[PDB]
């Protein structure tokens, strides 16, 4: 079987990383952080690796019940929640996973909503409120099956009953909220397991490509963004066709459909990330019809035109 | 963001052979990639040699065939064995998990009959 | 030529294409009385998508735009664009612009903005898809908070959608009552057909999600045609439809036994031989074989 | 919740023709489908003849040949043509957008 990407532009993808669309492709040559982001992993024969899964609605979403309210001194109402894995089963610890499928990979105040629907009734209770994940936390332990949380309300949480957390946001990216986007979390709270593997470019040259969305704060001042190896959809694509890769280096054309011609060019790794030779930083200024195509198989010496 | 380090570069003869030795400051089991690079007195950085985790390796076609690019299985250490070195392949050897990591001191190679 | 296919997806691999939720249980309800005309989720199997429906799992009942105005009841007006930023163009033969959402009810959700380092803000807010200042066809809404200051003019703004704030009979949740897109009284235009039932014996066939609720009692649900994923996949194939209806088999993935068959007509619907209401008693990870093409009148076995 | 009537029936001889028409309080072209049924006694209704949004047909393969549907879409009327009718067309005939949409009284055809 072809290896083939989906006919998708810009407009048309989200992030694999936060639900979000994508709003820019975007380069950061200078960035020497460790890139090894667990969502949106995904091999070109269409192997899924980290946590990857394949829902949009499951990428950085919880599901579980909460067990109690818990001191805490701090400003705001604090509760611990068992974590289940997203189809509601009980998460096994000891899964060669690094947490449940769908948990976040960055460091950071998450930003969401937490509901309830009760499970006795004939009709039963809801609830559902703001609610803030810091994944830097040693409470943070979604490999264990626990996480906690925070409300700005203080009472209006049920114990012993479903519960969904809804990610929008960031709540905050001043100093005291340790967003780093490439900064994974102590999953355990431990060293971390079964993690998929670092990224970088190999040839000299070249830095990674990344599909950027924009995450919404709920205050303070920034202009956060979330980067991914590939959107959801080429994660969706490559595992639904789970095609042969026949070397380590897919050459792709990003190409303009109205012209016909390619705007640039990039390196597709058999591990699921692009390359690109670019020697600058920011946004890709390219036209918003535009899409990447499979040309062919090559390895890690075949030299890119810059872009 | 990864510290590196290598060494057993020297002086060889021509014909002769050097193994090289990479350490690095986390798993290199939890890189994508390794690779092996070199630079020429007023050269650039060249790809000489990378492998990947499962140990699929790749090569410059003027080493193909006298390199041979591996880990160590018990330590956290990457190697280059170059085999009938040439006087061409003179140059500073560096080790890196990919070029935006900053790069370690290099070992200097020099394939002299002097 | 290119031939005709489904995505192969359990069904906890797939997601609702009219609210951002997984799918949960598939679903009949012969008894109905409701005209079934959806907007969203709407898909050709030769994949022309139809009504309000676009690709992004994102862009399910999400709104995109700027805060024009603070307008008893605190509200805002807000111009809404396409979900790609640009300006939406009321004479486009579609009901709303891609994304609208296709049901009355109080759909409640978080919106955020980034002033044009910037300033931001996040607020909890309800949007009434039944009022008559619901009119994205026009290129405006409204929407509320409960907060009553901290929403910026002018600036960029976005609605995330989270679930319904009530059920309670005041709040006039309908999943098949379609919002009036061009505000009170006003022809909605270019509609996905309605769907029904051809054969007799035979039900609509829906993917369910349950919604969740911002307060108050009750277990509400969405009943989408096809899943997004489906939506998706038909779109990128274009696979030419060679009859009115395609015979499908919802099949056990590790042993390939057939569970149930059913139709899946060429419009984008479900049907099957059932004659009981409520939640299909199957395996979650089933999925959805195309077995051959076929007619309306092909006779299923019952389920 | 849409009102169909529909009417044309009669007797007729073998061999014979009828038109059967059916008028919908609703536009037809909102509407997936429109189809033919009928039913005879004792028994449960079966489908006929089914024409689609665009103008596509079927047909049971007991009136295939001898059978057409038609629509009038800016009329709102579907249409029924049958010739060479046989004494097994006997029975009511209704057309409905779908099954699960209330019926009309029908129309008896009798071929005798
Ligand atoms: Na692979």
């Amino acid at each position: 079987k072809p290896f083939t990407l989906p006919i998708l532009t810009l407009g048309e993808l989200t992030n694999s990383r936060f639900p979000l669309p994508i709003d820019v492709l975007y380069t950061n040559p200078n960035e020497s952080a460790i890139v090894q982001c667990q969502n949106g992993r995904c091999t070109l024969d269409g192997e899924l690796q980290g946590t990857t899964q394949l829902l949009p609605t499951g990428i950085c979403a919880f599901r579980g019940k909460v067990t109690q309210q818990v001191q805490d001194e701090h400003r705001g109402t604090h509760w611990n929640m068992t974590v289940t894995n997203l189809n509601g089963t009980p998460f096994d610890p000891t899964e060669d996973v690094p947490a449940p499928l769908g948990t976040p990979d960055f460091s950071g105040q998450i930003y969401g909503v937490i509901s309830q629907r009760n499970t006795n009734t004939n009709l039963p209770a809801n609830r559902a409120h703001e609610a803030v994940i810091a994944t830097y936390s040693p409470k943070f332990t979604p490999k264990l099956g626990n996480i906690q949380f925070s409300t700005w309300e203080t009472q209006d949480v049920s114990s012993g009953q479903p519960t969904k957390f809804t990610p929008v946001g960031l709540a905050s990216v001043d100093a005291n909220s340790h967003f780093d986007q490439w900064t994974l979390p102590s999953y355990s709270g431990t060293l971390n397991m079964n993690l998929a593997p670092s990224v970088a470019p190999v040839f000299p040259g070249e830095c990674l490509l990344f599909f950027r969305s924009f995450i919404p704060l709920k205050g303070g001042y920034g202009n956060p963004a979330i980067d991914c190896l590939m959107p959801q959809e080429w994660v969706q694509h490559l595992y639904q066709e789970s095609a042969p890769s026949l070397s380590d280096v897919a050459l792709v054309r990003y190409v303009n459909p109205e012209t016909g011609r390619t705007l640039f060019e990039a390196k597709l790794h058999r591990n699921g990330f692009l390359t690109v030779a670019r020697n600058s930083a920011g946004p890709v200024v390219a036209p918003t019809n535009g899409y990447f195509r499979f040309d062919s198989w090559v390895n890690q010496f075949y030299t890119l035109a810059p872009m | 963001d990864v510290q590196l380090v290598e060494s057993g570069g020297g002086l060889v003869q021509p014909g002769g052979s050097l193994r090289l030795s990479c350490a690095a400051s986390e798993s290199i089991l939890s890189f994508n990639h390794m690779a092996w690079y070199r630079q020429g007195p007023g050269e650039q950085r060249e790809l000489v040699a990378v492998i990947t985790r499962e140990g699929s390796t790749d090569y410059a076609d003027s080493v193909k065939g006298r390199f041979t690019i591996s880990r160590d299985n018990a330590k956290n250490m990457v190697y280059l064995l170059m085999s009938n070195l040439r006087p061409e392949d003179t140059a500073v050897y560096y080790c890196n998990r990919g070029i935006s990591n900053p790069w370690g001191q290099g070992t200097q190679v020099t394939v002299s009959s002097h």
